[PDB]
């Protein structure tokens, strides 16, 4: 049942479990590989508003982990600290030996609150949360993951920069979620789906250098009026 | 079965990490006390879409998910590490799990090099 | 070794549950978020005592216990999932762990279909 | 050493590890099956007094778990909440991923106290406690199990209702244990070995409908004066 | 590759413990409730340096460490129990992972006993 | 990569992964064995001062465990209870199912303090800490281990006394560590590398029988002025 990818006739194929190819040679378990591919590479929207609508809370389903040996450098990863309004944690601490996804250009660190109507947070399309060579069906607290899927291969016989982007959220995991991009602990920008990581980092740097940070003790919020990655108040 | 990428996009280039197996490290770097931290054990590579393999792989991973999720639902094991070993066992059982009938389609025994041994031995015996 | 049920009673009918492997579910039921809870992943069946197999199975399970307990006493693994994979490996090693001597009792290689290939090739060469 | 069951000559047999049958065909690991059979099906008494005398406490022996893939619908399962008289727990919480046995017509939920002279509770005849596709050598707190044993098979190549029955116990795990069947929090029936689940449920329903429940704040206890499942005061 | 003990000393005698596999115990000692505690499950033996095997073994263990540490660095599994099963699988794949070409150096199929069957059948057919 | 030992021509050898010996017969997984050999047997110094300089603290490296099936009776094992000067534990509790090394003539139980500049204690030469049929890369609190290394073998087809020796330590894990051998809770002997276990036990027994124990409430410390195992104040 679990498909196994094999190269035949200069093309990748799924191996026929009911047909035996004696020409296929498996001379060691080293020729077998489990690999993780990022949803990013299929063209899904990666902005935090769009991404978080792919995840949802559910009770009654025990979480499951499967390992994989090789992964894809990610443009977008996510790291979630979500509480209920009463302060209790919505996500479980990462189990022993589960570390963050190891290659992330941007880590979208989302902190905030939602009702969390379920014991674990699952991927609504059935994808996995890819961590460090472990793929889980659920999201762990404060642990960086990339969304992705796993494949199994039989092989033929013969620097790194990361930037954390911080967000506050209310009504997390619902239809009516609100996201603020965090400039400092008192300066925020209303988040829109169209904002790219690059735009958010420049927005931050121009707010710092034009003195648009809060200089009261109160919260300042800004609004803004005005292709895949590999290819209040107001302002303008 | 052929693999038909049916995704809205395909990133044709695969910038990957994994771990170096085996290693054969320099000096004492293999000693846990002296070696890299968790962040420093990775190698990287870059693969392009020769033979369509990257876009094919993205679609293969997509289509594997249903069977892999159904397998995870039915196991009581918290973390599954044994899928590839079991596939390798099933590979061997498919070929060698029963009597191998030589010249039979499910028997991966090539008798040709020995057929020529017997035939050259018979031509000699006849002559 | 034959199996002699030696229990005070035998329930001759086996009303069982297990998990459906593989599944091939309907729609999105394979997605963990949408699929059954832990209580709803089971299938059921009913087997009767044809060939004495149910009463035999009850006695087999009874007699397996001593060896299985001794195996569990000696492992340091908290939860053992690998017994069937290891049995499958031992199955293969029993047959293929050494040189296969054709026509030898421990070599599961049937040369018959090819014997007729050589003999028909020799009758032709003689004629 | 671990026996493997195989069908030969229209009968189940134990496979001879010292004899090779080339005719036996194992074409995938799917043909191998680990299965759990219930002690019930061999004719053991399943009443709570008789069943609990099969279990005992022991220190020095690490617990062990083995998985199994298919089980038998149980008529009788048990679920234990036992404390010492000083309030400390006698049984360990179920480890992560160990759930109750999934098919139980009657769950005998026994609450009470005993001396618990040992770190874990084991089966005195060497059987296992069958949970959800995990068989353990020991009993977990508050976790439904059936007593049973495990077999391993090589296969040939080619609704659900549950009722919980509650009991109180003193001197659990000793020669002199006392069991009360619980009608409500203040009404109990002295438990005897001969009482079947069906009898206990009718006893309960006729106590409710004849007003024999306690109507004080104190504990009312009743006494009663007057084949396998598949085939104080007084009253009469 | 030959094993060259290069240690400052070698204890030539190996006083060892392990677990008895299988067991076949006396009476009810196999029952966890009645059997030995963790301290009492061990057997012992004593092996001397016949064929240099003890000093060789000490050096083998020493030289295994680098590859074994590099393997442990790259696994995400907390406790590894599968090394010997995987070696047994690799043993089988080395011999049976492809088509077995009879009389070929990588094919462990001995046709000799059957060569004499065909040759005695041919001498009879010629006579 | 991981070497496998095999007997050829009346000598142990490492199996050539690139060369196939059809004569080698592996007829069951029982012929494969993982084994642990003690550093002791290679001639390393086993006195506590020399042994503890082989171990060091390191952060950033996840600990790893591998099993082994047979071990060597040890002359020397160690059991460590090390705290920082502020009282916090330097070593993690033994994980579930990790017990002490099972055969130790002498258990050197070292209690005391050091700076512990790292999350786990590793072997500086890359050896393992051998416990009960589990080899770890790190030291667990209060858990008896022998230093050793692991080998893997393919086999050919065809009483117990333990004595605990107690020590106090300051500056553990540094260049300037101080060790006291403990006679009772108030009587100690300055520890030197040359002191054997046998000498320490006789030193203890002659201090007890000559009245050299402390008879104040204060700490008494003594100083002493004056081949492999298988082959203040002052005193003399
Ligand atoms: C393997 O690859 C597949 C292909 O990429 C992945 O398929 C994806 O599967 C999910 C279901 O799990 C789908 O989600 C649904 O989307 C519906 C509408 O989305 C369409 O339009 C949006 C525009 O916002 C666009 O982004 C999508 O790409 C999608 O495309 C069109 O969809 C329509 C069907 O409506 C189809 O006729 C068109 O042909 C197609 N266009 C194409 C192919 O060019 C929503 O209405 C759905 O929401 C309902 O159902 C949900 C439960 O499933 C529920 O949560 C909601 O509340 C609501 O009731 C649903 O969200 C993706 O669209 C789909 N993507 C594609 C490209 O087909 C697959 O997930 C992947 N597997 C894994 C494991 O990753
Ligand atoms: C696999 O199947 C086997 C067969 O069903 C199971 O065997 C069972 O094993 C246990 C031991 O672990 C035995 O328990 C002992 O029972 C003795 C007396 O019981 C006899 O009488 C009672 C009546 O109350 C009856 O229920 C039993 O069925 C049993 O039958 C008779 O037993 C006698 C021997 O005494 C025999 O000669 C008869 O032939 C036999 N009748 C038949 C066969 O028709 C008790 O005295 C024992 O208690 C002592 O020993 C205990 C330690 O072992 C200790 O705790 C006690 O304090 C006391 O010192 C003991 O309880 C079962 O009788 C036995 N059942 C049968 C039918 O033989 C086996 O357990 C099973 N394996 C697994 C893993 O489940
Ligand atoms: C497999 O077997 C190998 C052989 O037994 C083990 O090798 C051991 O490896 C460690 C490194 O991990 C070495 O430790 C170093 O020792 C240096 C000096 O020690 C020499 O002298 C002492 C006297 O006190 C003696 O006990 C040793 O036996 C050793 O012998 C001599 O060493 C010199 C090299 O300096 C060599 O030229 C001689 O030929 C040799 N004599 C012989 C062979 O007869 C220290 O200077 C080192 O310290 C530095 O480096 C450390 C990091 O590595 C660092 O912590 C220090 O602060 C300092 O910077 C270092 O401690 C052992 O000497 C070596 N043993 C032998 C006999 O060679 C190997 O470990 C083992 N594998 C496993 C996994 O157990
Ligand atoms: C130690 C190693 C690095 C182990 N290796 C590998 O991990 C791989 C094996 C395979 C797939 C890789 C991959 C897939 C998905 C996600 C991340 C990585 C890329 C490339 C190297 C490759 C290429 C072949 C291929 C076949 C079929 C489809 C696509 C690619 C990982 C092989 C080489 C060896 N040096
Ligand atoms: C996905 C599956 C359900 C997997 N299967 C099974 O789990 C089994 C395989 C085997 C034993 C079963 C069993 C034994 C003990 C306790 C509980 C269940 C009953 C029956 C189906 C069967 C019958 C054969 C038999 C052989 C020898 C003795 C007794 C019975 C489980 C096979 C069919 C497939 N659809
Ligand atoms: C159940 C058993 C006890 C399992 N066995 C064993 O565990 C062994 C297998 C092998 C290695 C042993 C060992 C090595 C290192 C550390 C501790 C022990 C000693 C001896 C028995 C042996 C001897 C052969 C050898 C080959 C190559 C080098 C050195 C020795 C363990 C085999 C016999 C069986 N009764
Ligand atoms: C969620 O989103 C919109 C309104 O914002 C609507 O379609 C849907 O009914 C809402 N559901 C709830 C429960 O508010
Ligand atoms: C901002 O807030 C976080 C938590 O609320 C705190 O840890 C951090 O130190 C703060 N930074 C400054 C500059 O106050
Ligand atoms: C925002 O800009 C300031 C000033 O350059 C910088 O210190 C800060 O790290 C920036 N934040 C992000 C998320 O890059
Ligand atoms: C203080 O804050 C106000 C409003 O955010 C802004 O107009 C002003 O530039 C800030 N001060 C400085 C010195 O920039
Ligand atoms: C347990 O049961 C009976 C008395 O009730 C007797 O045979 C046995 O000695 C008792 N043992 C103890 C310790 O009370
Ligand atoms: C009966 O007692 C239990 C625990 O003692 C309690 O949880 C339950 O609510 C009680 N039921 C009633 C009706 O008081
Ligand atoms: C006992 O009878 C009452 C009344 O019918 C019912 O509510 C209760 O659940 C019964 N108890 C059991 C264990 O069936
Ligand atoms: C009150 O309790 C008594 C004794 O249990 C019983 O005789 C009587 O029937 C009860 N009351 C009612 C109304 O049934
Ligand atoms: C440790 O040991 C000696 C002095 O005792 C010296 O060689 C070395 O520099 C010392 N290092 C530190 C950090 O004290
Ligand atoms: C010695 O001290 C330890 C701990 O400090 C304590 O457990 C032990 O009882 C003491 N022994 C005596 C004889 O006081
Ligand atoms: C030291 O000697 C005393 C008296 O003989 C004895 O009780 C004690 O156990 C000895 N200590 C050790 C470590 O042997
Ligand atoms: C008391 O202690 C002193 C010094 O440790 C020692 O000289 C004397 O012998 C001790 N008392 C006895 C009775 O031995």
């Amino acid at each position: 049942s679990i498909p196994l990818g094999v190269i035949h006739n200069s093309a990748l194929q799924v191996s026929d479990v009911d047909k035996l190819v004696c020409r296929d040679k498996l001379s060691s378990t080293n020729q077998l590989r489990s690999v993780g591919l990022n949803l990013e590479g299929n063209g899904v929207a990666t902005d935090v508003p769009s991404a978080t609508k792919r995840w949802g809370f559910r009770s009654g389903v025990p979480p499951k982990v499967v390992n994989y040996e090789a992964g894809e450098w990610a443009e977008n990863c996510y790291n979630l600290e979500i509480k209920k309004p009463d302060g209790s944690e919505c996500l479980p601490a990462a189990p022993d030996g589960i570390r963050g996804f190891p290659r992330c250009r941007y880590v979208h660190k989302v902190s905030g609150t939602g009702p969390c109507a379920g014991d674990f947070a699952f991927h609504k399309e059935g994808a996995f949360f890819l961590y460090d060579r472990l793929a889980s069906t659920v999201i762990y607290r404060g642990t960086t993951f990339a969304e992705g899927v796993v494949a199994f291969l039989i092989l033929p016989q013969a620097g790194y920069y990361s930037t954390t982007i911080r967000y506050q959220a209310t009504g997390f995991g619902t239809n009516e979620t609100e996201y603020l991009f965090e400039v400092d602990n008192l300066t925020y920008v209303q988040l829109e789906s169209r904002f790219t990581p690059q735009f958010l980092l420049q927005l931050n740097e121009t707010i710092y250098t034009s003195g648009k940070r809060s200089n009261t003790t109160g919260k300042l919020i800004w609004k803004v009026n005005p292709w895949a990655f590999w290819e209040x108040x107001x302002x303008x | 079965e052929a693999i038909v990428n049916a995704q809205p996009k395909c990133n044709p280039n695969l910038h990957y990490w994994t771990t170096q197996d085996e290693g054969a490290a320099i000096g004492l770097a293999w000693i846990p006390y002296f070696g890299p931290a968790a962040e420093g054990i990775y190698i990287e590579g870059l693969m392009h879409n020769q033979d369509g393999l990257i876009c094919g792989l993205r679609q293969l991973a997509n289509e594997t998910t249903q069977a892999l999720q159904l397998f995870l639902r039915a196991t009581t094991e918290l973390r599954t590490f044994s899928i590839l070993n079991r596939k390798a066992i099933d590979f061997l059982l498919q070929r060698w799990g029963g009597t191998c009938h030589i010249l039979g389609p499910d028997c991966c025994i090539e008798p040709a090099d020995w057929t020529k041994n017997i035939t050259d031995k018979i031509d000699q015996i006849i002559h």
